[PDB]
Parts: structure tokens; C-alpha cells; sequence
RNA sequence: CCGAGCCUGGUGAUAGCUGGUUGUCCAAGAUAGAAUCUUAGUUCAACUUUAAAUUUGCCCACAGAACCAAAUCCCCUU
């Protein structure tokens, strides 16, 4: 997918995009309708990720964890 | 542009599903489309440490 | 599947080979060469034109060279400096 | 190191360029020392280049003793609260001076590492991608392998 | 026992730092900690926003009046800071609102309300106050000083400059040192409402166009808990805005907060401030 | 004992400071900690190398899932930019890339665009006139 | 040889005002020279480092070790001294907060060097009902907490 | 613990042999050879380091170096 209108200058020393934004036409919507082995499973084939990621760390690695970490933007 | 912090952070980096026809093609060159797309090199968002994955339904 | 003692050192050594990469270099720096010959191909003086076209600049610098070792000798040494160790127990009155 | 260090991202203070350029320090407190070879220098930087550099910028007090609490030194207030202290315990004129200069063109912010060199707040202005920029749309919305 | 004491000196100071960070020191003013003098730091308060203060006028911004009830507790054993304060605020609040009717002349009386509200707010101008140093040269009745005493303050300071130096230099102040101050923020984060969708509806009746609808645009993993959903607002085969989210719902009203960020021209690409 | 050593505790904290967030007697104890503070500052300062390799192959990355989006690969998006003269470089097209999809798609095209003008010449090499973007800018 | 937690004991608080939530008793108490290892100790510590009292007396009496009948020794001392001393009205309104032990100094002779042991017991009392345990964590607590993680992460490594 | 006790002294025995030799920083710096009861060492040399006097130094074509191949000396010049 491509679709832009490119240009140059008469002097053929800058180039000049042209390219707004295509909109999602009215016809091309849908409209709206209206135990800790089988825990540590069921929350892995509920999002699609190992079990790995739910058994737990312990205090050292909590301790090490950052609390107040630094935010951006 | 214009959403909000939040529903904008949700829809940079959702998890997307691809459907791949596996009929008369070879196993690797399915294997190299799937592989991109589940590490999500696929995305310009790209990094290792972002999870950035995407499903795949090889069929 | 081995290689016996060393891969490279010795009797039976791993095989190498020569890849597109590796004839492609050699190449392109074998062009470069041909270039090279060309380029002095083609002197502009003969031996008997440049001799002596340059004892001028030769013994000038040989003259910088013998100056500049020959003027190697120790700094002057001056009173203020060691006035200025003095400078050290200053105090405001 | 960098991980045995706190980080922060780049900042500014108080949006410190857009309309105009706020000094971003308020004091300086020198002290130096009237008997001592350890702090002739900074005497040496009090008779000779305090009168300008107060004259210099007007936007901080210089407030000089004599008799530290320890040591001599400058204790620099900045406008954002961080108080930077400073040793020129036996510091040439020269090394004052640029010490000084610094303090007085720093901001209070911390010297730890910056995470990042640049720092847009408004970064996309055509809006950020997201899967959906150019993954083309269908007929009424259908997903592959739709029955309708 | 080893001989010296140099070592013994360094060790005594190590210990008194680690003090002094394990129980750090009771906040106390500034204008009684070491190092103070009232006029000259005063002097350096104009000389660094650079313009001129009448210095009788500007300490006359700064104190208080609860300060001046304490002194007089004090004393048994001054005019206030009121009418600066008034003056100020009367004076920012009109120009704010004029500055933001002139750079966003669509968005409605009751946003451009809240907006003034937002910047005159206690959090906002507790911040600029003490990065701007007025939390130091102020007085009132305990450090750390109250957010309400600093916001009255900082707007008396305004108010001092106003009668001071002129409406053009002060409204120069109210811009450089407030407007600043929303560069980097949205509007919804601005002005806070509740069921955009609700007033997506009023808006466009007050338009006279159409109530939109709702559009489920594209979406991911209708049936997981991880989904996307990009609902758009149309109107008449035409859209305004499409948004996403979590759910349906979610996605639907915050398309409804980007449809009102279109339409009062507060988008994230909107021509940024001519300083 | 005419004149022993009074300050070691200074110089054992110097190193211990940077060792207290390690994992074990390296973090207490002296000579484990200086063997391990000592490879950790030379672990950083060969980690400056490493970490402009390891951007700048991020940013490959990122280009090239973006102009495999629209249709070129990364050899042919550098190769034809810079055939073009947009001396853009890795860092800014990775953000533009993320940040600016709409410049990224025009500059995708203008790659896929220069790439055909040029092989359009080189299709008819011999007396042709020069190509539209092929035009190029010679300093005097 | 240092006593800091007896002394902890004696420290004293500011008098309180009408509009504060009422601060719980706190009793410090320490058997020193016990002759037995610190780590056995550590087991029997261990055991009742949450417990209120009287079940942790309960626990002491039918335990089968030496450092058992040591701390309820500790344990009843200990409750006596704060219905009698540190004002707690309730005798039984008492629980458990810190039961520690360490090691005291030790005692040698000749086997092969033989270290004849002593440990201390450190115990700390509280007014109140002792505090619930946590619940271990639930299937809405681990999703909601994955979804904050995957909506807290970034587009790292650039603007 | 006797192919010749144990102690104290001479005794801080002698070790061409192993091991060990503690602050920061910067700079120059690599493997002809000879003789030796000598090849687990040393003395000279060659190289190396600092400081000094100077004045030529390294490389290269041509001419040139013996009768019974690759190359090397050599030096006006550059």
C-alpha cells in the first residue's frame, strides 16, 4: 500500500509530498452488537503465555524491583 | 493521533491474528512468515524486550 | 565429524573455501591494481632531469634537523618564580 | 556504572525556554578562609572576580563569609530547590572562576545519566502507527474466511 | 590504637552525613536557614523574571495576612496581601480567558471555564510558585507553605506587576508563566467531563446535524480478553472521528472524546503557541 | 607500628559502593567485590561499542518492517534514497518510521518510484534523457 | 554486647490528641544466654512469629523442644509484665509481632574444637487482634495485573 | 617419625630451586650470537631506556662484486 502524489520543483532542488488521509468510507463498518496448577493454567490459555510468567519471585527479587521509576511523555 | 495516553498506548501495541493457507506451500517459507510475524518484526514498534508479538493461524 | 588436531595448523586442516565474497574482493582489489600500473606507467622526468632538483629543499631541511638538535639546552631560570613560592603564605590583612 | 546509578529522562524545569529564559539559580554561598593557604585561591577569586561576575548577572546574591563550618567552599541554590555544594579547597583563580561559570550556567537538575537526548511531549503529528494504519478495510467489515 | 587524626575526622563526618540522611532534618524556612537577606534577594527576584517591580508594592504582595494576626500574637508579648491577591486574580483570569478565546475561538464558554480553571488551579500554580521561587521570599504561618497561601501569593505577585509595569507586560507574565503550563497536557485531561458521548450529542444539536452513529470500524481478538476495537463516529456516510479500546463501549466513548477534540480544534496537531 | 595505615575503611568503601547491589559475598566481601567492580567498569566501557552497534541494528529492523509494509525491502528503500539524495540516515527514518507513517509512506514511494526511473535508463542505456529524479545536484 | 532491645522497651512516645486512631501497645522483651543453638531457636521463632498469644502458648506447651519451654517462659513473663507494666488492659488482647533469635557468645572446649552454644530470644508484643494473613492471590488479581503491565509498556529506545 | 637421637647454639645456615613482592597516572619497549663441570644459570654482545654531542642517517636505479634460481651488498640522487 501507496498512495501519494510526489512532486519536485521547477529548479529540481526540493521535493514536495502530497498525501492526506484516506478515511474509512460509511460502507465499510460493521455495526456494533448488543487450585494453584489449574489457576497458573487456565490464566496461561487465557493470555496466550506460558506459566512461567505467574509463578512467583521472591523478596530479593521484589526488593530489587524499582517503585518509583522515572516517567516520560 | 488526537486519542487518549491510554487507548492510544492499547492500540500501538495490541496483538493482531494472521491466518496462513498452508496448502501445497513448503513448511519453511510458511516458517519464515510466521516466524516475523510472531516476533513482531512485522511492526515498525519493534523491539525484544516489548513483547510485541502477533498471533498466527497457520491452517 | 571432527578435525584432528588443530583446525587450522598442520597436516589435515578443516577445508575453506573461496565464496562470491571472497572472489569478488579479490577482484575488485585486482582492478585497483591494473589502475596502479597505469599510473606509473608513465614517469614525467628521467633520472638524469631530477637529479639536483631538490638539494635546496634537501639541505634546508637538513639544516631545520641539525639546528634543532644542536639548540638543546636547559631554561632560563628567573627570580619571580621562586618569589612567587613565597606568594604561598598570604593572608588577607 | 549505569545500572549502579538512579536515571531520569531529560528535562527542563519550568518549560525554561519557551517564553523566556528564567536564570536558574538563586544563591551562591561562598566562604573562604582568612588565614590559610588552602583557600588563597579562592581569596585570590574574591579580590579579583566577584565584582564582575555579580555585576555579570543580577538574577543571584553572592553572599561571601569568612570561617566555614569546615572548609572552604560554594554552596549554589538553584531555583527548583536542588543545593549543589561545591569544594575549591585549594583551587587556583583560574579554576574558581570556571567552577563559577558552570554553577551559575547549570540547571538544579541532577547530573545522574540521561535516559534519552531528545524530549518531544508531542512526538507523531500524522499519529503514532498502530496495526491498523495501512491494513486495507473490506466490503461491510468481514474478516477472512467469513461465511457472510 | 592508631596514631592520627585525620582518619578519625573523615570517619566522624561519614557518620554525621548518614545521620542526616536516616533522619532527615524537620523542613524549616529558608528565610531563617543561613545566608538571607531580605532586600537583596528581593532585588534578585525582579532581576530574574527581568522585568521591574515596585519593590514597596512587591513585599506588599508577599505578606500575608494570617502572617500579620501571628506577628501580632507574636508581638504581645502592615497592609495585607488581599487586594494585590484580588487584582491579580480578577486580571488572569480575564486575560487567560482571552488568550485561550483568541487561539481557540470554537471551544465553548464552559471549556475555556474550565481551562482558565485548570491553570489557575491550586496544583498547577503550587508548582510554578515554588519553581519559580515565591515559596522562599513569601510570608505565612508554617513551612511548608499552604497551597492556597502560595496560589493567593503568586497571584498578588501578578497583581504588584500589574499595577506595576502595565496590562501588556502582565499579560506577557500570565502567558510565558501560565500558558506554558498546559503546552504538553490535553483537553480532556484539561477539563475534565463525564459521558462524552452525551455531549457529542447536545453539541451536534446545537450544529444542527444529525445524531451520529456508531460504527464497529476494525477490530482484533473479538473474543479473548486482550481485544481492539476501533469504533468510529459517522454521520450521514461520513465520519468525525474513530478511537480505540479495550471494549466496545470504551472504544465508542473515547471516539466520542476525539469527536470533541475535532470539533473545538483541541487535536494533539493544532498550531502551537506563538510565544 | 611507627606509622600503619589508618584510612583503609575509606578505601575499601570506595570500592564497595559500586559493589552493594551485586549478588552475594560480592556484595560484602573485599576481594570477591573488587575482582567483580573491576569487570563491571570494563563490561561498561566496552558496552559504548556495543551500544551503538546494537541502535543501529534496531533501527535496520524497524525500517525494514516498515518498507515491508509498503512493499519494498530495506536494501532497495537505503539504496534508492540515496540514489534520490534524501540523506536521511537510519536513526530519523526509524522514527519516522514509528512516529510519521504518512512521510514514511511518501518516502517509501519515492524509493519505489526513483528505483523504477533509474532502471527505466538503465533499461534504455545509450542516448536517453536523464531521469526525472535522476536529475542530480553537482557542486562547483 | 549491645542491649538496644531492652532499652527499646523504655522508649516513650508524645501524649496523644482527641482526633487520633488509638496507638497500639508495644512490649519488648529478650531471654539472653539460653543453652541452645540459635537455629533451633530460629525454628521454634519461626513457628510463632504471628500468632496471638494464647495460641501461640498453646503451640509452646505441646511442642517437644527445649527452646518450647523457654519461650513460654518468655511469653508468660512477658504478658505479665504488660498487664502490670505498659498499661495493657486486656490480658489476652496480645499478639505476636516479632519473634526473632541470634546468637550469644559462645563457650569452647577440646574434642576437634567444640563450641558449646547460647542463643537469644527476642520476642515483641502488640495490643490488638493479630493481623489477618494475606490471601494468596487470585485469578483477577494476576490478570489485572498483567493487563497494567502490558499497558504500562513503551515503544522503547526512541522518542 | 633412627641408612645414625634430641635439644640449644654457629644460624636471619646455603639455596642457579618453587612460592611471594602492597598507591594513582602516562610514556618508550620483544625472542642475532659467544664462552662456560655450561644449556633450570651467568659474563660479553645484539636489542631496550633515559640524558648529552652532533652530522649525516635509512631506502633505491645505473656503473660495479669468479673461475670452478628467488634474491643480497653498494651508493650519486630522490
Amino acid at each position: 500500500n501507496c498512495n501519494v502524489e510526489l512532486a519536485l520543483t521547477s529548479d529540481g532542488r526540493t521535493i514536495v509530498c502530497y498525501h492526506p488521509s484516506v478515511d474509512i468510507p460509511y460502507e465499510h463498518t460493521k455495526p456494533i452488537p448488543r487450585e494453584e496448577g489449574p489457576m497458573i493454567e487456565q490464566l496461561s490459555k487465557m493470555f496466550f503465555t506460558t506459566k512461567h510468567r505467574w509463578y512467583p519471585h521472591g523478596r530479593y527479587h521484589r526488593c530489587r524491583k524499582n517503585l518509583n521509576p522515572p516517567k516520560d511523555r | 493521533s488526537s486519542f487518549s495516553r491510554a487507548p492510544q498506548q492499547w492500540a500501538t501495541f495490541a496483538r493482531i491474528w494472521y491466518l496462513l493457507d498452508g496448502k501445497m506451500q513448503p513448511p519453511g517459507k510458511l516458517a519464515a512468515m510466521a516466524s516475523i510475524r510472531l516476533q513482531g518484526l512485522h511492526k515498525p514498534v519493534y523491539h525484544a524486550l516489548s513483547d510485541c508479538g502477533d498471533h498466527v493461524v497457520i491452517m | 565429524g571432527r578435525i584432528p588436531g588443530r583446525q587450522w595448523i598442520g597436516k589435515h586442516r578443516r577445508p575453506r573455501f573461496v565464496s562470491l565474497r571472497a572472489k569478488q574482493n579479490m577482484i575488485r582489489r585486482l582492478e585497483i591494481e591494473a589502475e596502479n600500473h597505469y599510473w606509473l606507467s608513465m614517469p614525467y622526468m628521467t633520472r638524469e632531469q631530477e637529479r639536483g632538483h631538490a638539494a635546496v629543499r634537501r639541505r634546508e631541511a637538513f639544516e631545520a634537523i641539525k639546528a634543532a638538535a644542536t639548540s638543546k639546552f636547559p631554561p632560563h631560570r628567573f627570580i619571580a618564580d621562586q618569589l612567587d613560592h613565597l606568594n604561598v603564605t598570604k593572608k588577607w590583612s | 556504572t549505569a545500572r549502579g546509578t538512579p536515571s531520569r529522562f531529560l528535562a527542563s524545569v519550568l518549560h525554561n525556554g519557551l517564553g523566556r529564559y528564567v536564570q536558574q539559580l538563586q544563591r551562591l554561598s561562598f566562604s573562604v578562609s582568612r588565614d590559610g593557604a588552602s583557600s588563597r585561591g579562592a581569596r585570590e577569586f574574591v579580590e579579583r572576580e566577584v565584582i564582575d561576575f555579580a555585576r555579570r548577572n543580577p538574577g543571584v546574591v553572592i553572599y561571601v563569609n569568612s570561617r566555614p563550618c569546615c572548609v572552604p567552599r560554594v554552596v549554589a541554590e538553584y531555583l527548583n530547590g536542588a543545593v549543589r555544594e561545591e569544594s575549591i579547597h585549594c583551587k587556583s583563580v583560574e579554576e574558581i572562576s570556571t567552577l563559577v561559570q558552570k554553577l551559575a550556567d547549570q540547571s538544579g537538575l541532577d547530573v545522574i545519566r540521561i535516559r534519552k537526548p531528545f524530549h518531544t511531549d508531542n512526538p507523531s503529528i500524522q499519529g503514532q502507527w498502530h496495526p491498523f494504519t495501512n491494513k486495507p478495510t473490506t466490503f461491510r467489515g468481514l474478516r477472512p474466511r467469513e461465511v457472510q | 590504637v592508631k596514631k592520627g587524626f585525620r582518619a578519625a575526622f573523615r570517619f566522624q563526618k561519614e557518620l554525621e552525613r548518614q545521620r542526616l540522611l536516616r533522619c532527615p532534618p524537620p523542613p524549616v524556612r529558608r528565610s531563617e536557614k543561613p545566608n538571607w537577606d531580605y532586600h537583596a534577594e528581593i532585588q534578585a527576584f525582579g532581576h530574574r523574571l527581568q522585568e521591574n517591580f515596585s519593590l514597596d508594592l512587591l513585599k506588599t504582595a508577599f505578606v500575608n495576612s494570617c502572617y500579620i494576626k501571628s506577628e501580632e500574637a507574636k508581638r504581645q508579648q502592615l497592609k495585607s496581601n488581599q487586594e494585590l491577591s484580588e487584582q491579580g486574580t480578577s486580571f488572569s483570569q480575564t486575560c487567560l480567558t482571552q488568550f485561550l478565546e483568541d487561539e481557540y475561538p470554537d471551544m465553548p464558554t464552559e471549556g475555556i471555564k474550565n481551562l482558565v480553571d485548570f491553570l489557575t488551579g491550586e496544583e498547577v500554580v503550587c508548582h510554578v510558585a515554588r519553581n519559580l521561587a515565591v515559596e522562599q521570599l513569601t510570608l505565612s504561618e508554617e513551612f511548608p507553605v499552604p497551597p492556597a497561601v502560595l496560589q493567593q501569593t503568586f497571584f498578588a505577585v501578578i497583581g504588584a506587576l500589574l499595577q506595576s509595569s502595565g496590562p501588556e507586560r502582565t499579560a506577557l507574565f500570565i502567558r510565558d508563566f501560565l500558558i506554558t503550563q498546559m503546552t504538553g497536557k490535553e483537553l480532556f485531561e484539561m477539563w475534565k467531563i463525564i459521558n462524552p458521548m452525551g455531549l457529542l450529542v447536545e453539541e451536534l444539536k446545537k450544529r444542527n446535524v444529525s445524531a451520529p452513529e456508531s460504527r464497529l470500524t476494525r477490530q482484533s481478538g473479538g473474543t479473548t480478553a486482550l481485544p481492539l476495537y476501533f469504533v468510529g463516529l459517522y454521520c450521514d456516510k461520513k465520519l468525525i472521528a474513530e478511537g480505540p479500546g479495550e471494549t466496545v463501549l470504551v472504544a465508542e466513548e473515547e471516539a466520542a472524546r476525539v469527536a470533541l477534540r475535532k470539533l473545538y480544534g483541541f487535536t494533539e496537531n493544532r498550531r502551537p503557541w506563538n510565544y | 607500628l611507627r606509622n600503619r595505615v589508618t584510612d583503609r575503611y575509606f578505601r575499601i568503601q570506595e570500592v564497595l559502593k559500586h559493589a552493594r547491589h551485586f549478588r552475594g559475598r560480592k556484595n560484602r566481601c573485599y576481594r570477591l567485590a573488587v575482582r567483580t567492580v573491576i569487570r563491571a567498569f570494563v563490561k561498561c566501557t566496552k558496552a559504548r561499542y556495543l551500544k551503538k552497534k546494537n541502535m543501529r541494528t534496531l533501527w535496520i529492523n524497524r525500517i525494514t518492517a516498515a518498507s515491508q509494509e509498503h512493499g519494498l525491502k530495506y536494501p532497495a528503500l537505503i539504496g534508492n534514497l540515496v540514489k534520490c539524495q534524501v540523506e536521511l540516515n537510519r536513526k530519523v527514518l526509524a522514527d519516522l518510521a514509528i512516529y510519521e507513517p504518512k512521510t514514511f509512506k511518501s518516502l517509501a514511494a519515492l524509493a519505489s518510484r526513483r528505483r523504477h526511473e533509474g532502471f527505466a535508463a538503465a533499461l534504455g542505456d545509450g542516448k536517453e534523457p536523464e531521469g526525472i529524479f535522476s536529475r542530480v545536484v553537482q557542486y562547483h | 554486647i549491645s542491649r538496644k532491645w531492652e532499652k527499646k522497651n523504655k522508649i516513650v512516645y508524645p501524649p496523644q490528641l482527641p482526633g487520633e486512631p488509638r496507638r497500639p501497645a508495644e512490649i519488648y522483651h529478650c531471654r539472653r544466654q539460653i543453652k541452645y543453638s540459635k537455629d533451633k531457636m530460629w525454628y521454634l521463632a519461626k513457628l510463632i512469629r504471628g500468632m496471638s498469644i494464647d495460641q501461640a502458648l498453646a503451640q509452646l506447651e505441646f511442642n517437644d523442644k527445649k527452646g518450647a519451654k523457654i519461650i513460654k517462659e518468655v511469653l508468660l513473663e512477658a504478658q505479665d509484665m504488660a498487664v502490670r507494666d505498659h498499661n495493657v488492659e486486656f490480658r489476652s488482647n496480645l499478639y505476636i509481632a516479632e519473634s526473632t533469635s541470634g546468637r550469644g557468645q559462645c563457650l569452647k572446649r577440646i574434642r576437634g574444637i567444640m563450641e558449646k552454644v547460647y542463643c537469644h530470644y527476642f520476642v515483641k508484643l502488640v495490643e490488638g487482634p493479630p493481623p489477618p494473613p494475606e490471601p494468596p492471590k487470585t485469578a483477577v488479581a494476576h490478570a489485572k495485573e498483567y493487563i497494567q503491565q502490558l499497558r504500562s509498556r513503551t515503544i522503547v529506545h526512541t522518542l
